[PDB]
């Protein structure tokens, strides 16, 4: 036991460090790691500490107090994280590894193409003291940054010119079928590919989904016989939309809209620079351009995307209430700071 | 000549400078042009209208950079010299963008003798915008002080890095030196605030 270790035994210094071990051991089999790995090292050794900062994402102090105590292994310590990095998507950190720990940069290059920061790449090619590394390693890189965010920001651009319509359908593989009385029908990552409601998320798993809409599907009036609200009027002679749509379904859309859109922001205006500064201003054009044409189509209809959160119940009515609850339970998107040298 | 006369006594300035340009059908840009854009700020039709001709779009782009260094903004600026090069001039609008990174490649892949003078601004910069994460970086790399970065890592409220540049120049004194002195001073100034 370690209550009664931490009552009584709890200001002795030397079985303290025993009974930290102890109670690190039992919170590594509590399933945690961060604070298992802070408890390990009361008792002075580290080749623990760095067995738990494996699992524990504490990745510095581990190969720090590696190289202090077996610096042998450190290159490959190095190699098994930046293979964690790689799936974990922390990109940059195994990219400042690659370059300092490791001896070559050009996989640290290829690494911050996939974090999109082209200042610390291109600082990182000159530090080989060599101009023509731009276009060995960080142009190319760039030129490839740039076409993954232009398809990106192209499915971003298919993706408001499809929410825009009742349909949804403007891109190759989406369709929705008029009234169907359930179904959230977001089996996509980004919405783009979804099925009919009798095919579509018929699974327990909604992905994005709960996090864009204050309500549920707790239906307090007993309509639908308790299904997901706003499946009642399905037509396509609406006339109108917003709060008209399957609500739940509009706003989580637009919410992983803004949630890309803003995302990508710093990245997007991090390449748009890039590809300015590499005399290629014509796609910086472009890509700012698409950037403002999708912001400048989302601008006019948050106006109308909303949803109500809790007094839905077969609601005859398109758009519901006028407005009853904010705009913030329901996705708003953000003003752009352009450059002024593409247009 | 009459078209833009026309177009400048109604007021219409973009339609007299985009009839005004095509009078002469040289590649070399007239000056007229450049003193209306100037005296009108309306250099965004100037690189709206010379999408084609290379050379005196980046004319249109110095006259642009010049503007809009002097009025507010600096890094268009900078990536606007990026195609005239203008190279003090794109260090200058760097350096006063406080980025860091593109100027001292500039300087180092250009100008191997002002490469520190310009961390020398960079850090007193860094240390006005209080940003003592960049601050350190140049100091550690660039300046080549490990405890001076350390120094701005404690700043910056930064130890797990700090023991790493304490660690890389073999140099566990530091620690006494300025880490734990550091870290009493942020429990100080945390129980201050």
């Amino acid at each position: 036991l370690y209550k009664h270790g931490l009552a009584l035994y709890r200001y002795d210094s030397e079985k303290q460090n025993v009974i930290y071990n102890i109670y690190a051991k039992h919170l590594s089999s509590n399933q945690m790691y961060t604070d298992a790995a802070v408890a390990y090292e009361m008792l002075g050794k580290l080749k623990e500490a760095m067995g738990a900062y494996q699992s524990a994402k504490r990745w510095r102090e581990a190969m720090s107090i590696a190289v202090q105590k077996f610096p042998e292994e450190v290159e490959s310590v190095a190699e098994e994280l930046i293979s964690s990095l790689t799936f974990e998507h922390r990109y940059v950190d195994a990219a400042d590894i690659q370059l300092e720990y490791l001896d070559n940069v050009k996989e640290a290059v290829a690494l911050y193409c996939k974090a999109y920061r082209y200042d610390i790449a291109s600082l990182v090619a000159i530090k080989a003291k060599k101009d023509e590394l731009l276009e060995e390693v960080v142009d190319p890189g760039l030129g490839e940054g740039f076409g993954i965010i232009a398809e990106l920001l192209a499915d971003c651009k298919g993706q408001i010119n499809s929410q825009l319509r009742r349909l949804r359908e403007l891109r190759a593989k989406k369709e929705e079928n008029p009234y169907a009385f359930y179904g959230q029908e977001t089996e996509q990552a980004d919405d783009v590919s979804v099925a009919p409601s009798e095919t579509s998320t018929q699974e327990s798993f909604f992905t994005r989904y709960t996090g864009k809409t204050g309500g549920t599907a707790k239906t307090g009036a007993s309509r639908r016989t308790a299904k997901n609200k706003r499946r009642e009027e399905r037509k396509r002679a609406r006339g109108k939309k917003g709060t008209i749509y399957e609500e739940e379904y509009l706003v989580q859309s637009v919410g992983r809209l803004i949630e890309r859109l803003n995302q990508t922001k710093p990245d997007a205006v991090r390449v748009v620079e890039g590809l300015c500064r590499r005399n290629m201003r014509e796609q910086a054009h472009q890509i700012q351009k698409n950037f403002v044409e999708v912001l400048d189509l989302l601008k006019a209809n948050v106006k109308e995307i909303y949803s109500i959160s809790e007094k839905d119940r077969e609601r005859v009515n398109e758009n519901g209430e006028v407005y009853y609850i904010p705009e913030i339970p329901v996705p708003e998107i953000h003003d752009f700071p352009k450059s002024h040298i593409v247009d | 000549r009459r078209k833009f006369l026309i177009d400048d006594y109604l007021g219409n300035y973009e339609k007299a400078l985009e009839h005004l340009s095509e009078i002469d059908k040289d590649g070399n840009v007239s000056e007229e042009v450049i003193d209306y854009v100037e005296s009108h700020d309306l250099y965004k039709h100037g690189l709206a209208l010379y999408r084609y001709d290379s050379e005196k779009q980046n004319v249109i782009y110095n006259i642009y950079a010049k503007h809009l260094s002097s009025n507010q903004m600096y890094t268009d600026a900078a990536v606007a010299y990026e195609m005239l090069g203008k190279l003090k001039e794109a260090m200058g609008a760097y350096q006063s963008a406080k980025r860091w990174r593109e100027a001292m490649s500039i300087a180092v892949q250009k100008f191997p003798e002002e490469v520190e003078s310009v961390a020398e601004e960079l850090i007193s910069s860094l240390t006005f915008e209080h940003r003592y994460v960049d601050a350190a970086d140049i100091q550690l790399e660039y300046l080549d002080n490990v405890k001076e970065a350390v120094a701005l890592y404690c700043k910056a409220y930064r130890y797990d890095i700090a023991s790493l540049v304490a660690i890389k120049a073999k140099k566990d004194e530091l620690l006494e030196e300025v880490v734990d002195p550091g870290l009493g001073e942020g429990f100080g100034i945390i129980a201050e605030l």
